[PDB]
Order: C-alpha cells, then sequence, then structure tokens
C-alpha cells in the first residue's frame, strides 16, 4: 500500500506529457 | 500553464517594468552599502 | 526521517498551526493523497493559480502551500528539483515558484543563492495572494522575496549568511546584473 517514488526521468516524461496535453487542449478549444 | 496573468501581451512594457524592478533592487543594495560607509566614515573621523 | 541538506528538520520547518491548517484542509485530503513527484507536477498544473500561504477569512492554506508541505514530506532529490526548476519552470512557472520556495526552505545558503539568483531575470507574471489582499507579482519579485525576507507564504525562512560573507570566503562569485553594467554608465 506504499507509494512509488518517481525518478527524474519519470518526472521529465510527466512534464512533457502535461505540456502536450495542455497544447492539445488549446488546439481543441481553437478548433471548436 | 496556470498563468496568474497572461505573459507576452506587451513585451516592451513588461520588460520595462522588470528593468525598473531590478534597477530598484540595485538601488536598495547600493543605498545599504552607502549607509554603512557613511556610518563608518562619520565614526572614524 | 531524512534531514534536509541544511540543518533543519522537515517536520518542524512550517509552524504547528500552519501544519494543522494544511492537514485539516480539504485540498490536502482530496488532492495531496497518494501524490508523488510527478503527481506533484500534476497538482501544480491543475490546481495552482497563485502563490501564497494561508489566505482569506477562513485562513485557507493555498494549494501552493499544501504542495510545498507535501514536498517537505517527500523530500525530493536535487535531480528532481532541477527537473522542476528548469524543465517544469520553463514550461510551468508556478512549478518553478514551488521549487524555488522548497529550495529556499531546505538547501544550504550557497546552494540557495547559486540556484535561485538566475531567475531574477524571469519576469513572468504570477498571482500573489495574502498580506494586503490579492495582487500581481512577478517571478523575480518572488525570488527576491525568498532571498531577502524573513517570512514568505506563512513560513519562516531560516536566516542565511549575507552574500558578501559567502563571497569573502570564496564560496560565491559576485552577482552580475545586466542592468548593473548599464547602470555603471548611467551613474557617470
Amino acid at each position: 500500500g506504499e507509494v512509488k517514488k518517481a525518478t527524474a526521468e519519470e518526472v521529465h516524461a510527466r512534464i512533457e506529457f502535461l505540456w502536450q496535453r495542455e497544447q492539445e487542449k488549446k488546439k481543441e478549444q481553437v478548433v471548436s | 500553464g496556470a498563468m496568474g496573468t497572461t505573459d507576452d501581451v506587451d513585451p516592451e512594457a513588461e520588460y520595462a517594468a522588470w528593468k525598473l524592478r531590478e534597477l530598484r533592487r540595485l538601488r536598495r543594495e547600493r543605498d545599504a552599502i552607502e549607509a554603512r560607509e557613511r556610518e563608518l566614515a562619520e565614526l572614524e573621523r | 526521517g531524512p534531514l534536509a541538506p541544511n540543518g533543519l528538520n522537515p517536520a518542524t520547518i512550517m509552524e504547528k498551526a500552519v501544519r494543522e491548517r494544511i492537514v485539516e484542509s480539504y485540498f490536502w485530503k482530496e488532492q495531496c493523497f497518494g501524490v508523488n513527484e510527478a503527481d506533484i507536477v500534476d497538482r501544480v498544473v491543475e490546481h495552482v493559480r497563485f502563490v501564497g500561504g494561508v489566505t482569506g477569512v477562513t485562513q485557507k492554506p493555498s494549494p501552493f502551500l499544501c504542495l510545498a508541505f507535501k514536498l517537505l514530506q517527500l523530500a525530493p532529490g536535487d535531480d528532481i528539483l532541477k527537473e522542476y526548476l528548469y524543465f517544469g519552470g520553463e514550461k510551468f512557472k508556478y512549478l518553478r515558484a514551488l521549487a524555488a520556495f522548497y529550495i529556499r526552505l531546505t538547501r544550504p545558503d550557497k546552494e540557495v543563492y547559486t540556484l535561485l539568483e538566475p531567475f531574477l531575470e524571469d519576469r513572468r507574471k504570477l498571482r500573489r495572494k495574502g498580506k494586503n489582499g490579492t495582487s500581481l507579482t512577478y517571478m523575480d519579485e518572488f525570488i527576491d522575496d525568498l532571498l531577502t525576507k524573513d517570512r514568505v507564504c506563512s513560513t519562516s525562512l531560516w536566516k542565511m549568511r549575507r552574500r558578501d560573507i559567502l563571497e569573502d570566503l570564496d564560496l560565491l562569485e559576485p552577482r552580475v546584473s545586466p542592468l548593473g553594467s548599464l547602470e555603471d554608465i548611467l551613474e557617470e
């Protein structure tokens, strides 16, 4: 039931992912 | 992005405001040093 | 119970009152549950819209402050903090703010200065809430506050040696402002 500790690479990937998601959301709002 | 307020609306003005802020910081540092200098100058002679 | 790079104990860094207000808060129970460093990034981009300590008539601890406390709990390594600062900070400013705040809380003065001083050139707008209502601030103002003030976001900042002291012991290089170079010419 413990929580896994994130690696620098994992956090990096998370940042990139959120960045992509946000930009995509902006594209969806401009397209809509 | 969570922007507290949108950036890059008026880059000239925003940069100018930053320039003013940093200038004020330099103002504070220099004024502090000058104050100490006046204190020692007065006390020593 | 690991201790920070500086002398301080992570549990005691924030006031007992502030800790209690955070843990009792809805945002801590709802949004800080099961959270890790990547999840810290998630909560930052999702829920952080201003920097502050406890605010309002309800003395509500900010999501910012709560995530700071969660960072104290996690005690992230320097590499992850670098990820926050540079990659996260370049992309998400409030993440940089959070990282700077945490570093100021838990890193040696030399590290604090060397890490945080470059972001005095970061002029991106931030939302600042708390003392004297709600106002607009900037990243460099926040950094300056971290470097020069005793208290930030309802958190007492441990006293650091003066920068000149660190320079004299050759632990630090003199800080170079671009405006300093312009200013030398202006004063003459």
